[PDB]
DNA sequence: TCTACCGATAAGCACAACTACCTCTCCT
RNA sequence: AGGAGAGGUAG
DNA sequence: TTGTGCTTATCGGTAGA
């Protein structure tokens, strides 16, 4: 960083894109069978059941290896937009 | 799988059928006496899979399969071809119709057949 | 203090060292000693703490 | 029935497209039969005697083989019997077997005691569903003959042994009826090989 | 190059109608150690 | 989950999955300091060390004899027994 | 090996139909796919009722919504179940003559009415004059766990089916590589026991949807007994198939000749020996 | 003492293979339900409140029947009279090395000493078999050899002590060897061989193998190792260790990965690598090791407010919960939270041992 | 109607569980 | 002079 | 302890004389 408010500012980034990545993860966990019928096109109204059972989701991902499976990919697909700021935050005299 | 004890002797009774009297009947061995039966239930279990315990975790069972993703299908808001399609029914349709949910982090669009 | 767990802040360093008299990060201008001109990026100089090895050289000659 | 109907014909099929590609001399009417006209010409139950026939080679016109199909499955050392006596009274060398459940042993001893007289063949009615040869991953399977064969041996000078091996009871050996002593011609898709049969 | 051990000594009784047994090795700086 | 179970039936196996947002430059929270060694006492292990000599031996102990004749051919130094009738190298020199 | 993994490809005659393939690839996973009769009903009871009957009639209650998302029916279980029955009917070593299923929407059973939508499957044990079938131990030890074990749909051979996509496959089309990613399917089979081959069975079971599966690409994900089915050499493409994918997961870039030659070198002998001592001896024999 | 739940074996057609529950004391393979009945149980609704199981389950209800027909068939009326007593000293002298007591001893030092009573070991035995319920349902966890909360260390007081037991058998064999071939046909000090342990321990600490926890034979190594002193770190980590020890070098299971309660008792973050990868494990710097207390802790507890054990099966507990010191039902509680609060009060006034452990848990009730 | 070898299962019985090097400490 | 038990280095 | 090969040993088995 330049400065500490260019600091403070890549903080606040990566905090907000770790947040949206494990957002993508909680959503990538609903592509089962048995979320067939909330998928689907049609008026459920357990919408906020889904969204407010956030302690839940790492339960349930640690239990199954499959799913274990689906999380760490969408992790690293949406991590790599996350690793690409340091081309942005990065000057070009960095040794790294 | 039901269990009863009879009063004279607070023990277990066996379930048994008399051709004679055509009714349930209750009757233990250490003493003789005989109960009338209740509902006529001699056994009630509610099926379960919970045959492997403490093993389902360690080995993956795949007790709630995946769906499957394709890739010929192009999305409309965005330019993706990776989706997500399975079967389902309507709200009141009857049958099965093909359904599709983008697989796109950034898009979150699902669209029928 | 170095606990480890209990580590001051970057910020601190950089203060600590900027009062110092010398470069915050640590980097001070220095010269060639072969042909006596100034390199174009500074080097980072610091008193490290190292140890020395029981391994020896005429130990492993065979 | 109409399940097995539909079973019988592709084995037929199947079994017509392993003759034509052997050179047995295979009419085009019958590679080229429809299930419906198959079914048309079957009648009303087929017994598994109907598909009995016998085939003559195009090249020459006294080698014959012909095709057994037997009424029950589990077949016996009588039926084996009868069947080789069919054969020596007919004048055949050769013959194919087609039964729904796997020999007796002492069918099969039997058949392997008789091996040297007559050449007999058995093919059960699960393998023939699906045609072997017509496969992208099977490569081109050309059979050399005696001529050749001592044409390729005198050019690299080399033995019979000191081939590339391939057993009697690969499909592809069975298919092409290859007996031991055998060298075939292989062209991946160009570099081509040789595998001798043992 | 020797046994840094102490000796043991109890009363051994015989009856009809302090002797030595072992030495134990000494841990430095135990309840006893010079 | 890291207090045994989280009681939701009582499970016995877990596959660990955490997210550690600071880095090594700020400084590692004792438990994200316990999830990382974790991670990474795999990589310190002795197994599988033997896998790739074991298999190296036995793959030598199988091609060892392949040699290339004056013939063009490819033959085994048992017998003389034809491999390959021609290499399959796509050029450029033989 | 006891997974047997398959591999299926599909016919190219559904690409004329709009979204052909998902369609037919689904058909195909719903067709051959074992489904338990446990998985379906939720509470099994036997109530005392009371070739003649005998008593102790066996109730499994099974709700309309399960139904009606694995797309079946009573009728269609009840048919599946007696057909299941008269199949194998080597276990169930008792007096056991004949065995009659009968379907009842509403039953007579005021233990317990908390599933209103819920139809009764009504199992009637006879005995050929006899009490021996009187007890409840034998046939809630015998009949219950043979009822759940009985699959409704699919066969007990296969164990799962799941749907993947891919761009490289192990056996290419002939024309039409235009086509860049294709849709297959991955069976897995029970290999409990060894009597009869996986892909035999396979091939039995797949009679009503032959021209829906492409056998002209289907093979074995093994190596071993594949060359027992398709021969040799296709053995030999597989193996360097699969040779060259794990190259490639490696991150090592090897040449084309060396894994030809180790292909060839290791099925000189008509058979895929082992890389143990047996093996070498056996091609040297 | 060790009750298994297996399927029955013994005088089972095919038919009837249904789990059942048994009991392993003395290896004489006898009928929970016997042992049950043998200890003061006179009804099948005592026994089934003593094991209060307190949940809906087909299969334990199941387990539970097929043992007692089990039971039932095994011995004919066992209900009534001692029949049940007669059988299970039956089974006892029927072993190969039978005990010398009788059967109305055996059952008293042999069988959950803790316990003087012999209907409160009936309630022990009727909790034990509620806990192996329990587990087999899913609502109890098993233990785990990776936690260290159900493992403990021995430095020095245990492992000499075994081989000074082993060393001072072998010297009371041979002394008695020597008195029988010098009483037929001398000072007590020529009697006792003075070098025959001496020389035991100098080979046990030069060679380095040490006795067998549970095995005569096969000495197990890496006990004792020697002292480095090419710095005094590495003399003060060598003090410092925890080592386990385990059948194969090449897989040991999931002890090599750190636990959570490796936290402030020993080093998670260094350890040896190599093949004792994560078996030798580092002390902590605020790491002690507890000794045992020469002081009555039972005394003390009645004061604070707890409640001995009912003698009387027929009597249940309605909300009491548990209290088990060092594994022993020494009684009862009315309220664990002001229990285990006054507990710790006491202890922090030093009335109570410094080292002492209060676990209180409401998922178990004990 | 009484014998032959013949399919799948239990139970021992084997080999094998990486190279290249360096010290010390104990026997025999 | 020869063997067994520990610890250690490199990929 | 495992992980696979490998050789005795027993349960039934259907077929032919
Ligand atoms: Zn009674
Ligand atoms: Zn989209
Ligand atoms: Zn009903």
């Amino acid at each position: 960083s330049s400065d500490l408010q260019s600091r403070k500012n890549l903080t606040e980034e990566i905090s907000y894109g770790l947040r949206e990545a494990e957002q993508v993860c909680n959503k990538q966990q609903l592509m089962v069978e048995s979320w067939r019928d909330f998928l689907a096109v049609n008026g459920e109204d357990k919408e906020e059941d889904s969204v407010s059972d956030l302690a839940r989701f790492c339960y349930e991902r640690q239990k199954s290896a499959t799913l274990s499976e689906l999380a760490v990919s969408a992790f690293k697909d949406a991590y790599r937009d996350v690793q690409a700021l340091a081309y942005r935050y990065g000057d070009q005299s960095n040794s790294f | 799988s039901t269990m009863k004890f009879c009063r004279e002797c607070n023990n277990i009774l066996y379930p048994k059928e008399d051709k004679e009297q055509k009714i349930l009947l209750y009757a233990c061995r250490n003493c003789d006496h005989q109960e009338v039966a209740d509902n006529s239930c001699v056994y009630r279990n509610e099926v379960h899979h919970s045959v492997s315990e403490r093993t389902q975790i360690l080995t993956d069972v795949a007790s709630d399969p995946t769906l499957p993703r394709t890739k010929a299908v192009r999305c409309s808001k965005c330019q993706h071809r990776e989706a997500v399609f399975f079967q389902a029914t309507a709200r009141g349709e009857e049958g099965m119709t093909l359904f599709f949910v983008c697989c796109n982090p950034n898009c979150g669009h699902r669209w029928r057949e | 203090h170095a606990t480890p767990f209990s580590t001051p802040g970057v910020t601190e360093i950089t203060e600590q060292l900027h009062r110092a008299g010398f470069s915050r990060w640590g980097n001070e201008r220095v010269y060639n000693g072969r042909s006596g001109e100034m390199m174009r990026s500074m080097i980072f100089m610091g008193p490290t703490f190292y140890q020395r090895l029981v391994h020896m050289s005429e130990d492993k000659v065979k | 029935t109409e399940e097995e109907l539909k079973r019988l014909y592709r084995i037929q099929k199947t079994l017509m497209q392993m003759l034509r590609d052997r050179g047995y001399f295979i009419a085009d009417s019958e590679l080229t039969m429809t299930k419906q006209q198959f079914i048309r010409k079957h009648g009303d139950n087929m017994k598994r005697e109907d598909l009995v026939t016998l085939k003559a080679k195009r090249n020459d016109n006294s080698d014959q083989l012909y095709i057994f199909f037997p009424d029950e499955a589990k077949v016996g050392v009588k039926t084996m019997k009868m069947y080789t006596n069919r054969m020596k009274s007919e004048n055949v060398f050769r013959a194919i077997l087609v039964v729904q459940q796997n020999l007796t042993p002492f069918a099969r001893t039997c058949i392997s005691e008789i091996s040297s007289k007559f050449h007999l063949e058995v093919f059960q009615e699960a393998e023939m569903l699906v045609n072997i040869k017509e496969h992208v991953l099977v490569p081109e399977h050309q059979v050399l003959t005696t001529e050749e064969k001592k044409t390729l041996l005198e050019r690299y000078t080399v033995k019979e042994t000191q081939l590339p091996r391939i057993q009697v009871t690969d499909p592809i050996a069975r298919y092409f009826g290859l007996k031991r002593g055998q060298v075939v011609k292989i062209i991946r898709p160009r570099y081509v090989t040789y595998r001798y049969v043992v | 190059n020797m046994t840094y051990s102490a000796r043991i000594k109890v009363n051994v009784q015989v009856e009809v109608f302090d002797i030595l047994i072992g030495s134990i090795p000494v841990m430095v700086k135990s309840i006893l150690c010079k | 989950p890291l207090r045994g179970a989280k009681g939701k039936t009582t499970t016995e196996s877990y596959v660990p999955y955490g997210v550690i947002e600071n880095s090594f430059l700020t400084g590692l929270n004792p438990l994200e300091s316990f999830v990382h060694s974790v991670t990474s006492r795999d990589s310190s292990f002795s197994g599988n060390a033997d896998l790739p000599g074991t298999l190296s031996r036995r793959l030598m102990f199988f091609m060892r004899d392949i040699y290339a004749a004056y013939d063009g051919t490819v033959r085994n130094s048992f017998g003389n027994q034809l491999v390959q009738f021609t290499y399959e190298t796509d050029g450029p020199v033989e | 090996q006891r997974e047997q993994t398959m591999s299926l490809y599909l016919s190219e005659y559904l690409s004329k139909k709009k979204h052909g393939f998902e369609y037919g690839s689904l058909e195909i996973k719903n067709h051959l796919e074992k489904l338990s009769f446990s998985e379906i009903v939720s509470t099994s009871m036997i109530i005392f009722s009371p070739v003649p009957l005998s008593p102790w009639v066996c109730h499994f209650h099974i709700s309309e919504k399960v139904l009606k998302r694995k797309q079946l029916s009573a009728e269609s279980v009840v048919s599946s179940l007696n057909e299941q029955y008269k199949s194998r009917n080597r276990e169930l070593k008792l007096d056991i003559v004949d065995l009659d299923i009968q379907n009842t929407n509403h039953c007579s059973s005021d233990d317990q009415a908390m599933k209103d939508d819920n139809v009764c499957i009504t199992v009637t044990v006879v005995e050929a004059s006899k009490h021996s079938v009187l007890e409840l131990d034998a046939i809630r030890l015998v009949l219950i766990p043979f009822l759940l074990d009985s699959p409704v749909k699919g066969d007990q051979g296969i164990k799962k089916v799941n749907i993947l996509w891919t761009d490289r496959p192990k056996a290419p089309k002939r024309n039409g590589n235009h086509l860049a990613g294709e849709l297959y399917l991955k069976v897995t089979m029970y290999g409990d026991r060894g009597k009869r081959n996986c892909w035999t069975a396979l091939l039995e079971t797949c009679l009503p949807i032959m021209d829906m599966i492409d056998w002209g690409r289907s093979h074995p994900d093994n190596i071993r007994q594949c060359c027992s089915v398709y021969g040799i050499d296709a053995g030999r493409s597989i193996f360097v198939a699969n040779l060259e994918s794990a190259v490639s997961d490696t991150g090592k870039e090897i040449l084309r000749e060396h894994l030809l030659l180790v292909a060839d070198s290791l099925s000189v002998t008509g058979e895929f020996v082992a890389l143990n001592a047996k093996g070498w001896s056996k091609q040297r024999q | 003492f060790i009750v298994r739940l297996s399927e029955n074996e013994k005088a089972e057609d095919y038919k009837r293979r249904e789990k059942v529950l048994t009991v392993y004391f003395l290896s004489t393979e006898i009928p929970v339900w016997l042992l049950f009945f043998a200890l003061g149980v006179s009804s099948d609704k005592e026994a089934m409140d003593l094991i209060a199981f307190d949940g809906d389950d087909a299969s334990i209800t199941n387990s539970l029947i097929a043992s007692i027909h089990v039971a039932d068939a095994v011995c004919e009326a066992f209900r009534c009279g001692n029949n049940a007593l007669t059988y299970v000293e039956q089974q006892i002298k029927s072993t190969k090395f039978p005990p010398a007591e009788s059967v109305d001893e055996c059952l008293h030092l042999y069988l959950f000493p803790g316990l003087q009573s012999l209907k409160k070991k009936a309630r022990f035995l009727g909790y034990m078999v509620k806990c192996l319920l329990n587990s087999y349902a899913g609502k109890r966890k098993c233990e785990n050899r990776d936690s260290f909360r159900n493992k403990r260390i021995e430095l020095a007081g245990e492992l000499l002590e075994r081989e000074i037991r082993v060393h001072l058998a072998h010297a009371r064999r041979k002394m008695t060897r020597a008195m029988q071939k010098h009483l037929s046909g001398k000072p007590i000090e020529h009697y006792l061989d003075a070098s025959v342990i001496t020389n035991g321990l100098s080979r046990a600490f030069s060679t380095g193998a040490w006795s067998h926890p549970f095995r005569k034979m096969e000495r197990v190594s890496g006990v004792v190792a020697n002292l480095g002193r090419a710095n005094p770190l590495q003399t003060l980590i060598d003090l410092r260790r925890t080592r386990q020890q385990v059948l194969y070098t090449g897989k040991v299971g999931d002890a090599r990965y750190p636990h959570p309660s490796h936290w402030g008792r020993v080093c998670f973050l260094s350890t040896p690598d190599g093949e004792n990868c994560g078996l030798v494990k580092n002390m902590s710097l605020l790491g002690l090791v507890s000794t045992q207390s020469l002081e009555s802790v039972v005394e003390k507890l009645f004061a604070c407010g707890m409640e001995e054990l009912m003698d009387d099966t027929c009597t249940p507990l309605f909300g009491k919960h548990k209290v088990l010191l060092n594994g022993d039902w020494v009684g009862l509680c009315a309220d664990s939270e002001s229990f285990v609060a006054e507990l710790k009060s006491r202890r922090r006034q030093s009335e109570l041992p410094r080292e002492m452990e209060i676990k209180r848990d409401k998922d178990d009730n004990e």
